[PDB]
């Protein structure tokens, strides 16, 4: 008639590899990224070849000598490597890294992103399934910057190439228990993104794994969804409501 | 006493899940006009009493802190105000114990 | 210790077809060591068992007992989970399907007597189980009629053949 | 920890079996399984029927133009060209249509040569029925033919099932002689029959009026309902027995709970004797001539 | 379901004596009519 | 057998609960709000009716002053009770101290209730207000009312 | 206008409503998000998230509470009468009625309209197939009246019957059957010309659509229908037809100096289910309303 | 017992005494052992008379895996789907022979209880007996305690 109930945990992650220890943690990545690319605001209604060129050029000249620097940085680093074949590298991996992610693969896609993007790809879609599909690309995909990073706390350098696409896709989420949820069938969309791949240059290896996405403020909203949404307001608690 | 043998799974189903002893669904669960916090008949609304009593006990500490020590009871009735109001003409006999909040819609 | 019902909400289904019903959802969830006895907390599930969750809540708000607020408290939680992460828009749209009791883990104590001897004092600890599922709630079963027992008692009368020959 | 393998393995046996058991998986084809022989099973099945059927008309008529459809569908989806033996199946139609007709002309035949006071519609429901599907699907799974049957969907859909025995039965129709199909059919069809009542198979709606339609062929004035014996007609089972009349002649008799349903045994019971179809009838002489 | 209902449930303030009123009048009114059941319909004494 | 007979028994004898019933009075003078089992708050209104008559009747009297003095063990609210609760129920009889029932108490689930005088420079509880005049039921019983006032 | 049968005008009637509505549902592309907001007063600050033209204020009702279901007839959309089962369009605010409140009177007067089409839906197919039946129109009569009014028009050979109670009986009767099933009040903002173009039958129907559709410059008005039967109404209806409790007839009263055939106007009582009294109040009010009463001026 | 076991009716599969006798038995899916000493009386039958009893009825496909295992069993199918598995474990040629002939001469219908070993579909011929029979009919069939 002594006895009393064990197992006691905790369910969160502390800090404990840094506290009186040798060994520190080899990463593979960084935080975001290193500058935010702004797109101009009439690319949409520019969405051709070419078109007649804005006053005062210096500030896109000063882009593209930075872009070279940095590629002229990364080759001297690292010799063997193209610059025009590397959209279709990024158009073919982020493909299969779609396929991959529709076929429920994760040894996989572990190896194809980085360790950042995959959070955001696989929480809130680990209970649903979804039915993604490349029918047909648009426009042909162009870099629009070349950027590098000089960052000395481990000895581990990076290299966000920022490349824009535009394409066409079919999105098909459905629900844990079969039933359509956000968007429909077979429907070719039209829809732009601007995605960046991280490589580490310090890795005696090294995999163009994409990094993330950035989304323009002026971009137009996604498509609504199928089911109806409550904001209920706040706990009205025993006082009184000022709104 | 001393049982001379043993009751059944049976017997105990039959005792312990009858209709008498299993709780009665009671058909007197309405909404209140005010606030609604899900009331029932012939008795008050939870949210308003705790309103009131928390009004109350607010005014209390207000008399306490007015009067300072025990053993007073004035002699005159009492007025309760609130942020500004000044104080009408058929009230002044009476204590004025002023608040440091705006006048609620439920207290005229 | 066995955790089998709060693994329930991972079964994932094939996507429908076009020519199928809606299927209903289905939420499980249950707690785990509630200091009370599993008596009572049958007798809870029997007072409610396939009623709406509304009405559920109604019965638990003015239910004087100690487990009514654990209850109530647990198809809040169970509510909400639904509602952000089961896909489920309609709140008032949902009816408890299966609510039973189970038993947890006991210890041992003393009760002393008037003498010498002693009792053997076995913390009593039970669950509770629930499970949501959407849609409207099902009627009950209403009694069957004097219609239904004639037709019954027709039905065996001429069912009944020759026996033991042939 | 007790030492041991025996008993532990039957133990995982017995879990293994509960576990099939409470779990049943979906029931594959005798065609995918280890101990499957299709040369074999197509002897075994030729020499057991105690007839002669020949090796090219069974590949003929146990296949189907839908799995002829699949194999094409699954050889052109993949890549690998196999026209030197799909171009040279030959779907089992017009055999089976010639079974089909054999079959129907056998069983009018008989049946106006056994029952001649048969009508025309009545012959003809009857064999509908001995040509309708669940009867012929019945037949062919006792027969231990649905595994040999080449055709997709494990259950085999009615259709199929009957458009293959039809070839089959076409198929020993071109191989022996058409006495040994005719036996064989006869054996295999008119069994099925035995102590099964007439219309069960007929399921006709007026009995009165074909009724009174035959009598006025048999130069017959007109039939009067009488009530014979009755007991309780006041309680909630009541028994009546009328009595079919004419010319101050009874014909028949039919009980019922009513009058409406004992006058329609009645007339049901008048219809089966006209017809000849009775449950004194003789029966079928299953020999040889 | 339905729930429990009385007579002065949904009624106001100024309804209340009214109906109580009302019924006394009808009551009277009803036992003053049956006072002479002679001069009525009688049964044969 | 108890036929005819009150008197709801609380503590260990007729003393305790006289004890028990002076103590609520007092309180119920004081704040002038109690919450209390049912049969606690009504045998203090019963006595706090009474009380109030007795206040009213006169001040120089030596009975009520007697009653005032043995049913308060506050002294202070002996003058409160002559100078304020008996010039303020001056134009009514017995129509005062209005009982309100709450659900139940957090410790025991007991049945309580709420008493209080009328007036009461405190909020005033929320009353169940009965339905309007404009509804359904309501217009019909008026328009039934102005049709009989008019025939007669 | 032509011979008809009593059953494919009802056919027709009903097989083009149905086409109406799903040329209106159909009417718009995609789903269109709005944000309704909820002004009430027992959850203030409260936002919702629905569709465009398939959204009723129903399912928004069911986002709270079943308390909010049972206990609604009747909502405001920007101060105008709106009823339980209609799309929205426009995003805007929304409040909830009941009967107990404070001015219960829009809420009365669509229980009131509700009665009288439900009186006039049940008595449309009570009489001989060869007697021609025409329902003129339903009067607005206010809540202080005895009981509400509905004129018919009968055949030419029944002018000089008076119905007894056993008609009446009858009347409740079926009048009960309706209500045990429940039918929503389906309804459609309906455009005049196709309102007029269904009918073309009976004149007294054109006459009303006209009439109502004659005060709005948009020519729209308000079509109804009840499982099977369409009808022109004022304003919105009652959700489900299971609120009437107690349903009963009063008399009948025939007025002649007005125009030369000879019109019947039928009356009747009903009481909703939360408003439920005794029965001698009941009784009451049935005699109460066996009196001749009108309001058309 | 027979209130602990599920029992049938005596039944043909597809009356096969009124037409034509067929074979009831299909396959027989033996499983012998390389080596060992637990299959030795399946190995002799393999050896000296399953030719014999293949040559004996040609509707019976004999079947040997030859698979090294401990226990020797056969599988036997027949017509209906029955698949009833039994073990030849240490048992002799003779025992061997009359167990392959036992489940040859039997169908595919279960071992269980018979329940009325006669079955016949014509079982009324001179009329189906009921109440009303051994009962003269009065004159117009008139009730008694009656008038007329
Ligand atoms: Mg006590
Ligand atoms: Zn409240």
């Amino acid at each position: 008639t002594e006895k009393e109930f064990m197992q006691h945990a905790r369910k969160a992650g502390l800090v404990i590899p840094p506290e009186k220890s040798d060994r520190s943690i080899h990463l593979a990545c960084t935080a975001g990224i290193f500058d935010a690319y702004v797109p101009p605001e009439g690319d949409a209604r520019i969405s051709s070849l070419s078109k007649e060129g804005l006053i005062e050029r210096t500030e896109r000249m000063k882009k593209t000598m930075a872009s070279q620097v940095s590629i002229r940085r990364i080759k001297d680093y690292d010799a063997n490597f193209k610059i025009k074949d590397f959209p279709e590298k990024a158009k073919d991996i982020f493909i299969e890294a779609h396929l991959c992610l529709n076929n429920s693969d994760h040894d996989r896609l572990h190896t194809l992103v980085t360790e950042h993007c995959f959070p955001d790809m696989t929480w809130d879609i680990k209970y649903k399934t979804v039915r993604w599909s490349f029918v047909e690309s648009l426009e042909p995909s162009h870099v629009v910057q070349v950027r590098c990073s000089s960052m000395m706390n481990q000895g581990n350098v990076y290299g966000q190439i920022t490349v824009r696409m535009h394409t066409r896709q079919t999105l098909a989420i459905y629900d844990r228990f079969g039933r359509l949820m956000y968007g429909q069938e077979d429907v070719p969309k039209d829809v732009l993104e601007y995605v960046v791949f991280e490589k580490q240059l310090t890795n005696p290896y090294g995999s163009w794994r994409m990094h993330t996405k950035i989304v323009p403020p002026w971009a137009p909203p996604k498509q609504p969804i199928l089911k109806t949404v409550m904001i209920p307001g706040p706990q009205l608690k025993p006082e009184e409501e000022y709104e | 006493a001393a049982p001379k043998n043993r009751r059944t799974i049976e017997v105990n189903r039959c005792r312990r899940r009858n209709p008498q002893k299993l709780i009665k669904v009671k058909n007197n669960i309405d909404v209140c006009p005010e606030c609604g916090h899900l009331k029932q008949k012939h008795v008050l609304c939870a949210y308003c009493y705790e309103k009131v009593c928390k009004e109350t006990a607010e005014i209390r500490r207000q008399i306490g802190k007015q009067e300072g020590g025990p053993f007073k009871a004035p002699t005159i009735e009492t007025v309760v105000l609130y942020t500004g109001e000044t104080p009408s003409e058929q009230d002044q006999g009476k204590r004025i114990i002023e608040r440091d909040r705006k006048r609620p819609s439920w207290f005229t | 210790i066995s955790r089998k019902w709060e693994k329930k909400n991972k079964i994932v289904y094939p996507p429908q077809l076009p020519g199928e019903p809606r299927r209903p959802a289905e939420i499980y969830h249950c707690r785990r060591q509630i200091k009370y006895s599993k008596d009572k907390m049958w007798y809870l599930a029997k007072l409610i068992r396939g009623m709406s969750i509304d009405q559920a809540l109604a019965q638990l708000e003015f239910n004087d007992k100690k487990g009514a607020k654990i209850i109530k408290e647990v198809l809040l939680e169970a509510q909400d989970m639904a509602v952000r992460d089961h896909n489920v828009e309609f709140r008032s749209n949902l009816y408890i399907a299966e609510s039973t009791s189970g038993r947890g883990q006991c210890l041992k104590r003393i009760r002393y007597h008037g003498r010498g001897r002693f009792g053997i004092m076995e913390k009593v600890y039970c669950h509770y189980f629930v499970k949501l599922v959407e849609g409207p709630p099902p009627p009950p079963e209403p009694p069957k009629t004097a219609v239904a027992h004639a037709k019954e008692y027709i039905q065996q009368l001429r069912s009944r053949t020759i026996v033991h020959t042939l | 920890v007790k030492k041991g393998f025996r008993a532990a393995f039957r133990f995982q046996k017995e879990l293994e079996r509960q576990r099939l058991l409470r779990c049943p998986p979906p029931p594959v084809r005798r065609s995918e399984k280890p101990n499957w022989d299709y040369h074999a099973e197509i002897q075994a099945f030729g020499h057991r029927l105690q007839e002669n059927f020949s090796l090219d008309l069974l590949k003929t008529a146990f296949v189907n133009s839908c799995y002829i459809k699949s194999e094409e569908a699954k050889r052109q989806q993949l890549g690998i060209e196999k026209e030197a033996v799909l171009l040279n199946l030959k779907s089992n139609q017009e055999l089976s249509e010639q079974g089909t007709s054999f079959s129907q002309t056998c069983l009018t035949q008989f049946l106006e040569d056994e029952y001649p006071d048969m009508p025309t519609e009545g012959i003809k429901n009857l064999v509908d029925f001995l040509t309708g599907e669940e009867v012929v699907c019945h037949v062919a799974r006792n027969l231990a033919v649905e595994q040999l049957t080449l055709s997709e969907e494990f259950p085999v859909p009615p259709a199929v099932l009957q458009q293959t025995f039809f070839a089959v039965i076409g198929a020993l129709l071109q191989s022996s002689g058409p006495e040994r199909t005719a036996l064989f059919i006869r054996d295999f069809l008119i069994t099925q029959m035995t102590g099964k009542e007439l219309f069960e198979m007929w399921k006709i709606i007026n009995p009165m009026g074909l009724l009174v339609e035959e009598l006025k062929k048999r130069n017959v004035s007109a039939p009067e309902s009488r009530l014979t014996r009755q007991s309780g007609g006041t309680t909630a089972l009541p028994l009546y027995f009328v009595g079919l009349y004419c010319d101050k002649k009874l014909i028949a008799e039919g009980p019922g709970e009513t009058v409406l349903v004992a006058e329609e045994e009645a007339a049901r019971v008048a219809l089966r004797k006209l017809y000849g179809f009775t449950e004194n009838r003789r029966p079928w002489n299953y020999s040889k001539p | 379901g339905k729930s429990g209902t009385w007579w002065d449930e949904h009624l106001s303030e100024e309804n209340v004596p009214f109906i109580k009123q009302l019924v006394s009048d009808e009551d009277k009114a009803q036992l003053a009519s049956k006072l002479c059941p002679l001069k009525d319909e009688p049964w044969p004494i | 057998i108890s036929h005819g007979r009150v008197f709801r028994r609380m503590g260990l004898g007729p003393e305790s609960r006289i004890h028990l019933l002076r103590n609520l009075l007092t309180g119920l003078v004081r704040h002038e709000r109690i919450e209390a089992p049912w049969a606690r708050v009504d045998e203090m209104r019963g006595y706090a009716e009474k009380l109030i008559d007795y206040g009213k009747l006169g001040d120089t009297n030596e009975r009520a002053m007697r009653m005032a003095d043995f049913w308060l063990t506050e002294k202070d609210l002996i003058p409160k009770l002559f100078q304020v609760l008996a010039p303020r129920y001056k134009d009514q009889t017995g129509g005062y101290t209005r009982m309100l029932q709450i659900p139940n108490r957090s410790l025991d689930r007991a049945k309580m209730a709420v008493i209080e005088y009328k007036g009461n420079c405190l909020p005033p509880l929320p009353l169940p207000r009965r339905d309007s005049h404009l509804t359904l039921l309501n217009q019909l019983l008026q328009g039934l009312r102005q049709d009989l006032r008019q025939s007669q | 206008a032509s011979q008809l049968s009593p059953t494919e005008l009802t056919e027709m009637r009903n097989d083009l409503f149905n086409k109406e509505k799903a040329r209106q549902l159909s009417l718009t592309p995609r789903t269109e998000k709005i944000e309704v907001k909820h002004v009430g007063k027992t959850d203030p600050g409260t936002v919702f998230v629905m569709n465009k033209n398939i959204s009723t204020p129903y399912s928004c009702a069911m986002h709270l509470s079943e308390w909010y279901c049972r206990k609604s007839i009747l909502a405001l959309v920007d101060g105008q009468p709106w009823d339980m089962y209609k799309p929205l369009t426009k995003s805007c605010e929304i409040k909830f009625l009941t009967f107990k409140d404070c001015d219960p009177g829009e809420v009365n007067k669509a229980y009131w309209r509700s009665c009288a089409m439900m009186m006039g839906c049940v008595i449309e197919r009570a009489f001989k197939d060869e007697y021609m039946v025409n329902l003129v129109r339903a009067p607005e009569v206010p809540v202080i009246s005895g009981a509400f009014c509905y004129d018919v028009v009968l055949d030419s050979k029944l002018d000089e019957w008076m119905p007894t109670k056993e008609n009446l009986r009858s009347f409740t009767k079926d009048a009960h059957a309706l209500i045990y099933k429940d039918l929503p009040f389906e309804t459609l903002e309906v455009e005049a010309k196709v309102a007029l173009e269904i009918f073309q039958h009976s004149k007294y129907k054109v006459d009303f659509i006209e009439e109502k559709a004659s005060q709005n410059p948009e020519r729209i008005v308000k079509l109804h229908r009840i499982g099977d039967f369409i009808d022109v109404s004022e304003g919105p209806l009652i959700p489900r037809t299971s609120i009437c409790f107690q349903y009963e007839v009063s008399a009948v009263h025939n007025l002649q100096p007005t125009q030369p055939s000879l019109i019947r106007r039928f009356q009747g009582v009903s009481l909703p289910v939360h408003l439920r009294a005794h029965f001698t109040i009941w009784d009451k009010l049935l005699e109460r309303s066996r009196k001749m009463v009108t309001e058309d001026q | 017992t027979a209130r602990g076991t599920p029992s049938r009716f005596l039944a043909s599969v597809l009356h096969n005494g009124l037409g034509r006798y067929v074979q009831q038995l299909q396959r027989l899916s033996f499983s012998v052992s390389r080596d060992g000493a637990s299959s030795r009386g399946a190995r002799e039958f393999v050896e000296r008379e399953v030719i014999d009893f293949a040559r004996r009825n040609p509707g019976v496909v004999i079947y040997v895996n030859s698979r090294p295992c401990c226990v020797p069993r056969v599988v036997a199918e027949y017509l209906n789907g029955a698949v009833r598995e039994e073990s030849i474990h240490c048992k002799s040629v003779e025992e061997i022979s009359t167990l392959v002939q036992k489940l040859a001469d039997q169908s595919g219908l279960d071992v269980i209880r018979i329940r009325k070993p006669f079955h016949t579909d014509n079982p009324s011929i001179q009329g189906q007996w009921h109440p009303f029979t051994n009962k003269p009919t009065t004159f117009r069939g008139l009730r008694p305690r009656e008038v007329q």
